[PDB]
């Protein structure tokens, strides 16, 4: 068969706002754009500000990830300011962050991507929906999935409880500034977050992986397609010391089957096809302008084109746990033999084509929120309660500094240039930014638009294989585009 | 009964609403979705997608036309011809927040402007911006759309900011109807389109820590949690809002415990609540 070309805008069950046009020829995706369609420019609206607000201002990227940019922007202020961070500030920060990962896994995969794979209740939101959906779950299983999605809505809502015990409030976390964590945690509190993690841990363990694994293994085929570049980026995150060393994700780069370390001097900015002046392309993030030019002839896309050394790369829970390799979960052990017939001990036993799949980000993710749940258990027993969290440094007149860490959804980084102790510049180079990106200037497309390259529709009138790829990758378009 | 039908809409927003709404603890947000909303469109949680998506809310809409709720979560960028929004694409054509607002606001029942984007700007309308970034009030006045808007301010508002004015409007309407009901409302909106029982009274005049501000003992460092947060930049005194009493995320913390209030649902907000850090 001949050439079909499918816009879907909205896309829906991702954060912010996307459309996707695929081209499907004979049966599958041979071509394919994204396009982030909302813009706000943060980068230009800090300008000018105290540099402590940035660590407020910048939450407002996204709500569900706003921990996320919090930390990346109190480590850039750390930086920047010189604040030593009390080590137990350290840990609190890593309890009010991490309990985010927890409640961002469990929401993308039962409340955004589950009902790619089950049908959900005869009412609004649940339906209409495509008529030929491939929904193949046993009407037993499907309920269980439904059951499950309900459940989920408390665990993630305990997850933001253990947020708030030491952040305040979440959407939008109060607990991080520059300097470390402004509430110590007391004996009494973190028993609060203890009961609430004991509670999630159960679901995490009990439900979530063990019906990641269960659904993959009536959709087998899905491990079959969406590998795109195969290649991944990982910066580090979660400091698991003082040294600046050790981290519970190590940073590193894989692409064209080899490892290799991660320079950040090699990033690079791109905007032929994005909505940025012309001028501005192929900055570093250091000299990183936001020049927006909604009318630029070409461009398709509120998203700048990150590259790494000239290489288009993926990330978030695939491409750290492909990074830094660890052991599976016992539960992930045991599936993967008696549904999927695999003998594996750790992550990179899957094999790259399994791992860089459709259904793999789905298993990864899951998979990641067991490892988390260990991150967690381990800052539980190190914090100490009622030892201080915090210092007060004076602002600087002059000074930089970069935040590195891993948003749920992957690599996040701001930078922060202060001149007259105000804020000169602000870049922002953001998870689903190297995901959802579009092509670079020399037409090398993004991830997820790489990724969609071969994906089957051999149902033109319900091609619900694009959107499920898409949301494999947990999009998050104001992230992306800030 | 029949639930009314939702269509959400988000502009330039973080989705933030969104998410803070599923924190709802009673009714649960399962318990609004099932039993209190129909909710029709959504971009975050619905199953179709695309110009299908699109074209069931414009049945619905037709269907129930003046009776549907439309949720505007972010601002509206009126800048470039509506173009750093699009929220979708149908027959061939975009469709900015712009023209879906020109378009479903005359033949809402109602318009609830959730968070401070929505409200006033918030964000994306400060200093800084270039989008035309434009509260959804004044877009509606703007083009001479009649529309009541309710506005719940907050960033992120209170879940039971939201579900709160919901269940209020619905009771007006049980016992007025709609028009009655929507006169009921709009009567305990402050003259920023806030409801009363939420954003009626002052932070730093119902604080805790109000007898250390009367004392001048100020807390220096952020962990100190003994003296009043003044000195830390805490916007208590310009702020309009329950959190001292409701809290927030089950009631286990809230922002001056924890750090300070920034003010996050006047109408000035960012600007003219900053800096964030001193007084
Ligand atoms: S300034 Fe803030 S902490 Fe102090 S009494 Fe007022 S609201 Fe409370
Ligand atoms: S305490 Fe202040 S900053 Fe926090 S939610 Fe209430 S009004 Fe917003
Ligand atoms: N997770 C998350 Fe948000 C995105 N994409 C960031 O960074
Ligand atoms: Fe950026
Ligand atoms: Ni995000
Ligand atoms: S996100
Ligand atoms: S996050």
């Amino acid at each position: 068969t001949g050439r079909t070309t499918i816009a879907i805008d909205p896309v829906t069950r991702i954060e912010g706002h996307l459309k996707a046009e695929v081209v499907v020829e004979n049966g599958k995706v041979v071509d394919a754009r994204l396009s982030g369609g909302m813009y706000r420019g943060f980068e230009t609206i800090l300008r000018g500000r105290d540099p402590r607000d940035a660590s407020q201002i910048v939450q407002r990227i996204c709500g569900v990830c706003p921990t996320a940019h919090s930390t990346a922007s109190v480590l850039a202020l750390d930086e920047a300011f010189g604040a030593k961070v009390p080590n137990n500030g350290r840990i609190t920060r890593n309890l009010i962050f991490g309990a985010n990962y927890l409640q961002s896994h469990i929401l993308h995969f039962y409340h955004l991507s589950a009902q790619d794979f089950v049908q959900g209740p005869d009412t609004a939101p649940f339906v209409p929906r495509f008529p030929k959906s491939d929904l193949r779950l046993s009407k037993e299983l499907n309920k269980a999935g439904v059951d499950q999605y309900i459940e989920a809505l408390e665990v993630r809502r305990i997850c933001h409880e253990m947020v708030a015990l030491f952040g305040g409030r979440m959407p939008h976390v109060q607990g991080q500034v520059v300097g470390g964590a402004t509430e110590i945690p007391t004996k009494e509190k973190l028993v609060e977050y203890a009961a609430r993690f004991k509670k999630v841990r159960d679901f995490v363990e009990q439900k979530y992986v063990p019906v990641v694994y269960t659904i993959g293994s009536k959709y087998k085929d899905m491990f079959k397609v969406g590998q795109g570049f195969k290649a991944a980026l990982c910066v580090g995150a979660f400091p698991l010391d003082n040294s600046g060393k050790k981290h519970l994700f190590m940073p590193g780069v894989y692409a064209k089957g080899k490892d290799m370390p991660f320079d950040p001097s090699k990033i690079k900015e791109y905007v032929k096809y994005s909505w940025f002046a012309e001028e501005t392309t192929g900055l570093n993030y250091k000299e990183g302008k936001t020049i927006p030019a909604p009318d630029k002839a070409g461009a398709y896309s509120f998203v700048k084109a990150p590259r790494y050394d000239g290489l288009s790369l993926e990330v978030g829970p695939l491409a750290r746990m492909w990074v830094n390799n660890p052991e599976l979960s016992p539960v992930g052990k045991k599936l993967l033999k008696d549904l999927f017939g695999i003998s594996a001990k750790k992550f990179r036993d899957l094999g790259e084509e399994a791992a860089f799949s459709l259904m793999g980000r789905h298993v990864a993710r899951a998979e990641e929120t067991y490892y988390m749940l260990g991150a967690i258990e381990g800052w539980l027993k190190e914090i100490k309660a009622g030892e201080d969290t915090v210092v007060m440094p004076a602002v600087p007149a002059s000074a930089e500094g970069t935040g590195f860490t891993e948003a749920p959804r992957g690599s996040l980084l701001h930078y922060v240039k202060v001149k007259d102790s105000k804020i000169d510049n602000y870049q922002i180079v953001s998870a689903s930014l190297w995901n959802c990106n579009p092509r670079d200037d020399m037409g090398q497309r993004g991830a997820v638009e790489e990724a969609l390259i071969g994906i089957p529709v051999d149902d033109i009138q319900n091609p619900v294989n694009v959107a499920r790829l898409i949301r494999a990758f947990d999009p998050x378009l104001a992230c992306a585009v800030h | 009964g029949e639930r009314p039908p939702v269509f959400w809409l988000q502009g330039q927003g973080c989705t933030g609403c969104s998410v803070t709404l599923l924190n709802s603890v009673h009714p649960s947000i399962a318990d609004v979705l099932l039993k209190v909303i129909s909710l029709e469109f959504h971009p975050t949680v619905m199953a179709w997608e695309g110009e299908h998506a699109i074209e069931h809310m414009r049945k619905v809409a037709e269907k129930f036309k003046g009776k549907f709720f439309l949720v505007i979560e972010g601002s509206v960028p009126v800048e470039a011809d509506g173009k750093y929004c699009i929220i979708g694409e149908a027959n061939h054509h975009e469709i900015s927040m712009v023209d879906a607002l020109k378009e479903f606001g005359p033949n809402a029942a109602a318009v609830l402007a959730v968070g401070t984007c929505a409200a006033y700007g918030g964000i994306p309308a400060a200093e800084g911006s270039e989008t035309g970034a434009t509260a959804v009030s004044k877009f509606l006045g703007d083009n001479g759309i009649k529309t009541p808007v309710v506005n719940i301010p907050g960033c992120p508002p209170h879940p039971d900011w939201i579900v709160g004015t919901v269940v209020l409007a619905l009771d007006a309407i049980k016992k007025n109807g709609l028009e009655g009901g929507l006169a009921e409302v709009v009567k305990v909106l402050d003259s920023d389109g806030r409801p009363t029982p939420f954003f009626g009274r002052n932070i730093h005049e119902n604080c805790p820590y109000l007898d250390k501000y009367d004392e001048g003992v100020m807390s220096a460092t952020f962990t100190d949690k003994v003296g009043c947060r003044y000195d830390l930049g805490c916007k208590g005194p310009m702020t309009m809002a329950d959190c001292f009493e409701r809290k927030w995320n089950g009631g286990v913390n809230w922002c001056v415990q924890n750090a300070v209030c920034i003010g996050c649902v006047e109408p000035d907000f960012p600007d003219g609540k900053s800096p964030f850090y001193q007084a």
